[PDB]
């Protein structure tokens, strides 16, 4: 490899070429905001729950971003499954309930950066950045909105019109493309189980599992948005995630810290 | 399945090296374009051509992620779209911005015979990870909107008469045979490169409403308009939606 | 008194649950409006509906102010809109945002013949104070609207056939006489439910261009088209502005 | 009561019924910015007046932010008052003058924050926040424009179209909306008196008084907008207001320091 | 030389001191507006007025630079704008922001005759440095987007006649003659006061396509009608824009 | 001179009056970041370059910003000068291009700004400010793109459809309008020579010239956008500029020590 070889199938093949796409796999991996972890708190959850979920998570947050640069996106909820049943009803597309499911993330970015608002962490929006650098430099934290930009171009499922790519997702995609070193989920359970830990009597807690493992045992589509186990496997800086129960009392603070709560999903 | 918002709608997205060619070619699509706004409804979506592949030179240098090269590629066909409007201007014709595009096309097309916007999606920095080179570009893009408003078709304007065997204008172009007709199934099965994203063929995989997508060669006056009237002048790739 | 802006405008407010029935309501207003879109210019505006009693639900259990909670309710009075407005799309229509409403109406609506927009004042962080539910809601931006353009009427879309001396699906329903026709003064002398907001019959009583709101019962086909021709079909409100 | 009943209620009735407005008065409080205070610099009163009165308000301010955090919005003035006059004559509506005015104020707010620009303090916008936790964290203070968000939605006069809700409203709305602990309105008077001080010889003084007594007295439109008093006597959190006059050096400094230099007036 | 974007387009400057005037001014100036509606397609800019001098009095008081100083006269012609458009809005008319005349202006005069927007310039902190008092104002912002346009026409609507050789309103105005006709070369060659701006003669001196702008007097019902029909009835600036 | 003479002539003559403009000329002096540097970073002199150049001057930027409060805006470069060559074969105007070149250089502000967003520098965006004065407060540095926003009413060249005003002067005019104390230009070589240094042989480098003296030297058009000449000779505040070789390690932190590396164009 290098610059003129590659530089010179970038001007001459298509973006498509196979020779192209290799000689690009070989460039340098900088890492943009490589002491950040993604926190996404969960809509149905944990935010959807009120006070006795959402205070003492904020109490954390307070307390983490004193040695821990935090990028906190928020899920969306009971509020957006109801905006996509009225509009599934009505035969709208997906892309059309993409923007739909963002607002409703939209409101719960908003909620929770008021509780933390005397605490310097503001709120932050776009497809990207702009105000995450200083923020994250001065105050240790950012929330911000966890649904993808994707609108009317959002890739549709296999079958039906809901969204596949919603906040699991889009909180994924950004510690992936910043380069983060942590992703943790903030769910209402205490990690993976065998089965619905809600509608299953004797479900086993899983520790720590790969993606393969977790297709091979039915659970593709169980405690994360199952696109998001795909986008992990080809993931190039976030190889692993970890969910966790924002419920029960410093669990976040005790991730952050390096204990090994919850469950651990692995690429491979 | 879903309604299709807007059944009415033409979507033709154009090359962006079909625009890197300058005035010689964009002079007669353009010509083209103002004689097809009295018999459709046109939404106009431009590709990025050859300023993307430099800025991914200089960000690939730089060792930046596949979430930030998919915006600086975007840019550039948002730049073509600014230039074939401007060309179209006298006619009505103005650049429309993503969120336009997403939730006012309706009223925009209602005031004029066809706009143009940015062929490139809005992922962003919330790009897929896989490859270094941004997967969903201007073919994929142009075809997700196709696809979600329900349109009367998406043609593809190219700098070749269609989808060859080969690159007809690479190594291996002694090769290259002519694809009259395909299916992006047959076409997501083969390795080597297409004129085309790889990725279209994912989205035509899971496309509601496009039956298919004909790619003809915007160099020749006149592809364009019969492509539009269904006339089959390049390679016509069938999606995998069936008819009723 | 202020010049009308816009007197050759109808305004129609959506209640927001009906919204919330989903299909079986929405498609047959869709397709009453369609009908209407030749008849009348139209300005379609809708409420937010029992998702913004959700999120009053957790804004409350959280503490937060009623200028917190105003935005938040707005949101969904805008999702209504954006989904309202999709099931029109294929004639012409688009939601347009409130700077738009605001400051942009007269050429959207010389672009194609009706627009839909959020009912929701951008009251935003600057509510008032007072009750922890933000005052100023669906109902009452509606009228502020179609009062400050001195558009030719505002008919206000309910789930019910009008206003009831109580709640018609209350704790009292038993007691609930239909009023076909009231004043805002007397409205406001009053204490108990109504289907309009309180602050509606406030800024009635400060109007200066519309004399009467009718409320129809937008799941009865045919009622806002007979609204929008003057038929008594509803509850007409007189807002005590006197004509000439 | 209980979240369930309010939840209940919230459900199932009009936002119009009594008995769910009195639930939700029952909420708990919370504040989101319980130590800031909100500042309005007058436009007429100091603006307008440029830098004689303008130069020493910057140094307070800049002297300020090192033991307060401040939100700093600014009146429109004489700019307003002549688009009042013109649209007014044109019979244009409350709402139209609304945008009008806040031009004004978005005017005064940019060259009062390009003279504290050196100092760190942004000038922010928006109908709530966005840029005001970060700044406030970092460097104590913000500027912003004090006109209400209202648009042509803005609710008019009983008569006449001048909005009712300009700059005063806007801030005092601010800092009751975000649970502030102070609201201090910066004129160019030392604070109410019996009659207009620039049109009447022997106007006394008032160190205190409350709403219902400046109504008694006559004053219900005298140094604060009038509608601001019906607002203040409806606050959660700002219930009593300090008027101070920005032309004497050193006046907002003693403010800010607890001295009770101009009038305090209280909701009761 | 460059193309023509808009060449059907004809542009009309409103001075800001016009609009100062009041109703007196600006009702029979709008209803001259009207008529000329279904005669022309209208760009209508407003220039600033009184209140930029307010508020360039307050900003150099201050010490504030020419950067300053130039957005804050912007804000008045914009305020202008709004009030113009309003009047206009049972018309059809709207006002248009910058990036939207910059970009977007043709669809909207597909769906609209006219639409009105803010003269002056987004120079902005970017203004020249030089004189305090910012040099890229209404006559020069309404030039340059109508030379780049390639429009029809530009025609300068003035509280006077047009170019006197001093003030007719200032302390020599017994000694103002009229001009019926100069040359932007000739005006830029004298010093002394002139109702347009000093820019105004420069980038007259880079024009591409307009070749001559007429002042005209608005307080005068018909001079504006006589002059977009190129009838003359002020004082006709010559661009040294050569004919072919 | 007097205020009340200058508001006078203010209302009263036509701003083109000399008499109003000399009144105006009186007027104090107010520097809005009188203690920052402006310093472009070369399109196609660096940026374009891609790693070699960038990345040295990464570390400058992030080893300087502790003891300089920096603004560092973006050149366009290669991607620009393709869009001209587009645009000005199909006939379009000096304003249109002007708004292609701008696109490229928010790229370049990008690309660089990702590099620095660990160290807490943002990027950007305005014709003005907003997020500078708490960027420059906290972080010392921010990053912008360095074209003028112009748009549409980009004053054309006399000849061609090139827009004349392009990065140079866009980043100029922002330090001319703050009042900074200094602007430095980082480009491609060490500083100004006698002829273009890569399509001449023996030019002979010039540590100091004035604008005149270059002028006549036939060296209006060279290392410098020709226009940004003039700009220098009428500004009030930035009264020359450095022009410095950015591909030599450390030579933008040398200049902002103050030693005289490269060029100096003086005013006058
Ligand atoms: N095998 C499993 N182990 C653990 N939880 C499971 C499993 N299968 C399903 N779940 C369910 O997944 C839920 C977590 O996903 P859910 O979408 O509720 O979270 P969320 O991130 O709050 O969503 P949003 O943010 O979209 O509201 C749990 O509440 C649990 O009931
Ligand atoms: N199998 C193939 N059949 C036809 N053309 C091919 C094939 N493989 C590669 N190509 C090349 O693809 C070129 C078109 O390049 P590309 O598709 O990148 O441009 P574009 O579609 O104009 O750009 P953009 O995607 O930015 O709009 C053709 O000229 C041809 O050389
Ligand atoms: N006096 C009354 N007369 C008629 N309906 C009443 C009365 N009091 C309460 N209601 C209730 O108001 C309900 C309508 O609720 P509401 O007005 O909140 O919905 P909406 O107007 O669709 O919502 P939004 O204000 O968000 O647009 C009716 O179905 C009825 O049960
Ligand atoms: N009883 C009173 N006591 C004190 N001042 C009074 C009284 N009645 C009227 N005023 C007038 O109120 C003025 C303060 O209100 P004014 O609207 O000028 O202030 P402002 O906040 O600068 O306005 P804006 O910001 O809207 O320009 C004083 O200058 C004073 O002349
Ligand atoms: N040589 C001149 N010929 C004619 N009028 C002149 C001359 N010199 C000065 N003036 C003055 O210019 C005045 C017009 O002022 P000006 O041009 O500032 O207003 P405007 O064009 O309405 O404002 P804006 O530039 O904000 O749109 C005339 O009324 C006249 O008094
Ligand atoms: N007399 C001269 N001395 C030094 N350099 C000169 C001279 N004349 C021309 N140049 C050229 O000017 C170039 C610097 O201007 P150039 O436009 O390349 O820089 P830039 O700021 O990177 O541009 P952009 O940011 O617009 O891409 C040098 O690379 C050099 O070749
Ligand atoms: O971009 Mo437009 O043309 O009315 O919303
Ligand atoms: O929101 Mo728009 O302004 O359809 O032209
Ligand atoms: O500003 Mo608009 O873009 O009327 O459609
Ligand atoms: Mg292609
Ligand atoms: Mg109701
Ligand atoms: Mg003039
Ligand atoms: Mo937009
Ligand atoms: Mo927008
Ligand atoms: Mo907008
Ligand atoms: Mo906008
Ligand atoms: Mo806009
Ligand atoms: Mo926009």
């Amino acid at each position: 490899n290098s610059t003129a070889e590659l530089e010179e199938l970038l001007m001459q093949r298509s973006l498509t070429d196979p020779q192209l796409q290799a000689a690009a796999a070989a460039a340098a991996d900088f890492r943009i905001l490589p002491d950040a972890t993604v926190i996404k708190i969960g809509g149905q959850s944990v935010i959807d729950r009120g006070r006795a979920a959402v205070y003492p998570l904020v109490d954390e947050i307070v307390a983490a971003r004193k040695n821990h640069k935090l990028l906190i996106g928020t899920g969306a909820g009971t509020r957006a499954r109801h905006l996509y049943s009225i509009a599934a009803g009505l035969g709208l597309p997906a892309g059309v309930l993409a923007q739909l499911g963002s607002s409703v993330a939209d409101q719960n970015a908003a909620m929770l950066g008021q509780l933390l608002a005397k605490h310097g962490i503001p709120v932050v929006g776009g497809a990207g950045l702009s105000a995450v650098p200083l923020s994250l430099a001065e105050v240790n934290a950012v929330v911000f909105s966890g649904m993808p930009p994707y609108k009317l171009w959002m890739r549709p499922a296999a079958e039906g019109v809901i969204p596949p790519y919603r906040t699991d997702a889009g909180c994924f995609l950004l510690a992936e493309q910043f380069g983060c070193k942590q992703m943790i989920f903030v769910k209402d359970e205490d990690g993976l189980y065998t089965a619905n830990p809600k509608t299953s009597k004797d479900a086993t807690f899983i520790p720590r599992i790969s993606v393969d493992e977790m297709k091979a045992k039915g659970l593709h589509d169980s405690i994360l948005e199952f696109p998001v186990l795909d986008l992990l496997q080809s993931a190039q800086h976030v190889r692993e995630v970890q969910v966790v129960n924002g419920l029960v009392p410093g669990n976040l603070t005790r991730a952050l810290a390096g204990e090994h709560v919850g469950t651990i999903i692995t690429a491979s | 399945r879903p309604i299709r918002l807007l059944p009415w709608l033409q979507v033709v997205k154009i090359g962006g090296r079909v625009m890197d060619r300058g005035a010689d070619a964009i002079l007669p699509l353009v010509e083209e374009l103002r004689k097809l706004l009295p018999e459709h409804r046109l939404l106009i979506l431009t590709g990025a051509g050859v300023r993307a592949r430099h800025v991914f030179s200089v960000g690939l240098d730089l060792g930046l992620p596949v979430g930030s090269l998919a915006p600086l590629a975007a840019s550039e066909a948002g730049q073509n779209g600014h230039i074939l409007a401007a060309m179209l201007a006298s006619e009505g014709v103005s650049y429309v911005e993503h969120p336009t595009v997403a939730d006012q096309l309706a009223i925009h097309l209602s005031a004029t015979r066809a706009v143009v916007g940015s062929a490139f999606p809005p992922y962003a920095h919330h790009e897929f990870p896989g490859s270094r080179i941004p997967p969903h570009r201007a073919d994929t893009g142009a075809f997700l909107l196709a696809d979600a408003f329900g349109a009367a078709g998406l043609t593809i304007v190219e700098n070749v008469d269609g989808i060859y065997t080969a690159d007809p204008n690479g190594p291996d172009r002694g090769q290259a045979r002519f694809l009259p007709e395909t299916s992006a199934t047959d076409l997501a099965k083969s390795e080597g490169p297409l004129p085309v994203d790889r990725a279209l063929l994912d989205v035509m995989a899971t496309a509601r409403h496009i039956e298919r997508v004909q790619v003809v060669n915007g160099l020749v006056p006149g592809r364009l308009t019969a492509a539009l009237r269904g006339e089959h002048v390049g390679t016509l790739i069938r999606t995998g939606v069936r008819p009723a």
